[PDB]
């Protein structure tokens, strides 16, 4: 059994988008399609189930009228629209069955989509600003969207820093690195590439 | 719905026996609530590992085993291997809806422990040339990584403005995170001090400006 998702999207607040998954191998039976929900910053959430022979479908009711569930029996397909998006929609959504032939108590998420990864904003590119921290640091904030590049002295001073991961603050991402004396940070999507040195106050 | 509680995180060492276990808000897990068990490991590679409470999935090995002990259902690991890092998700069947649990973080150790190594920054002076003040609290060398984040103005407990990151391994296994206290320039003028606190394994590491 194969599950293939639709490509990673980005949508504006308040727009609505279309996730698929299309099942492959013994589609003969009829079988369950689970939805789950995964925030960067959370666990998995069931949204609800649909088998697409039959059209049948479980709901989790935080999610009916912001989620629907439809299905084509001969191309092995399901579908996901997405409603009224806002930053709580960004997230990976996974599509799961379970196993050919297994019984209703067998464990129900035995094959899985790759995920499909929805990010809601409604933020124009923004290049970061970059401030010295005083070890010692480099603050990076304010940018959108990622990624950005940062090194040290050029890439010549690498060992004892710690560059951590993004964080979103205000609807733009801010970022951090330090060091047990110059940062190099890097904005592709904004086409910048800024330098800041640690002049000590 | 009902709402269901797992650990927020456990800790083995190779070759023990550990149980993670999976509550329900509404009253003892029934065998009705057909528990699941899931296992994502790095890369989003999840494994489901158990169905009905207690049929453990083909292929997966038999040292995972699931039941009820109690009121609750949980996940036995007899003999955690290396592998067995990950975090298990349960989910419970309220006859018409599923609930997943919030997760257990599995920490399998290979290596000792390690206390948060903290540094506290102040916000630089061309930040606040645009009235903005941002503290930086970085927080690194903490094994397991499991951390809890709290700060505080002048003694008071903050509860607004903070973000602070997800966990993050290092390259010598340990792990990494930071958090952010974002204020204007008259709000941090307004206070003396301003203080970080990471709880870990029960202790807490703190520092002031
Ligand atoms: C005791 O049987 C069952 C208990 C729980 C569930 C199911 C059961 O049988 C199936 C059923 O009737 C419709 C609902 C559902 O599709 C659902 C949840 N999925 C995830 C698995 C298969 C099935």
């Amino acid at each position: 059994v194969q599950l293939q998702q639709s490509g990673a999207e980005l949508a504006r607040p308040g727009a609505s988008v279309k996730l698929s998954c299309k099942a492959s191998g013994y589609t003969s039976t009829d079988y369950y399609i689970n939805w789950v929900k995964q925030r960067t910053g959370q666990g998995l959430e069931w949204i609800g189930e649909i088998y697409p022979g039959s059209g049948n479908t479980y709901y989790n009711e935080k999610f009916k009228g912001k989620a629907t569930l439809t299905a084509d029996k001969s191309s092995s397909t399901a579908y996901m629209q997405l409603s009224s998006l806002t930053s709580e929609d960004s997230a990976v959504y996974f599509c799961t069955r379970g196993g050919v032939y297994y019984g209703y108590d067998d464990a129900w998420f035995v094959y899985w989509g790759q995920g499909t990864l929805v990010t809601v904003s409604a933020a124009k590119t923004t290049a970061p600003s970059v401030y010295p921290l005083a070890t010692l640091g480099c603050l990076v904030k304010g940018y959108f969207p990622e990624p950005v590049t940062l090194t040290w002295n050029s890439g010549s001073l690498s060992s004892g820093v710690h560059t951590f991961p993004a964080v979103l603050q205000s609807d733009l991402y801010t970022l951090s690195s330090s060091v047990t004396i110059t940062c190099n940070v890097a904005h592709p999507a904004s086409s910048t590439k800024v330098d800041k040195k640690i002049e000590p106050r | 719905q009902a709402v269901v509680t797992q650990e927020s995180a456990l800790t083995t060492s190779p070759g023990e026996t550990v149980t993670l276990t999976c509550r329900s808000s509404t009253g003892a897990v029934t065998s009705s609530n057909y528990a699941n068990w899931v296992q994502e490991k790095p890369d989003h590679l999840f494994t489901g590992l158990i169905g009905g409470t207690n049929n453990r999935a083909p292929g997966v090995p038999a040292r995972f085993s699931g039941s009820l002990i109690g009121d609750k259902a949980a996940l036995t690991i007899t003999g955690a291997q290396t592998e067995d890092e990950a975090i298990y998700f349960c989910a419970l069947w309220y006859s018409n809806h599923l609930v997943f649990g919030g997760g257990t973080k599995l920490t399998v150790l290979g290596q000792p422990k390690s206390s948060p190594s903290v540094t506290l920054f102040p916000p630089s002076s061309e930040e606040l040339e645009t009235n903005k003040a941002t503290l930086v609290c970085t927080i690194t060398d903490f094994y397991p990584g499991v951390v809890t984040v709290d700060w505080k103005v002048d003694g008071t407990p903050v509860t607004q403005g903070m973000e602070t990151t997800q966990p993050s391994k290092q390259s010598n296994n340990k792990y990494m995170a930071s958090s952010y206290l974002t204020l204007t320039a008259r709000a941090w003028e307004r206070h003396s001090s301003y203080s970080c606190q990471v709880t870990h394994e029960g202790h807490t590491v703190e520092k002031s400006l």
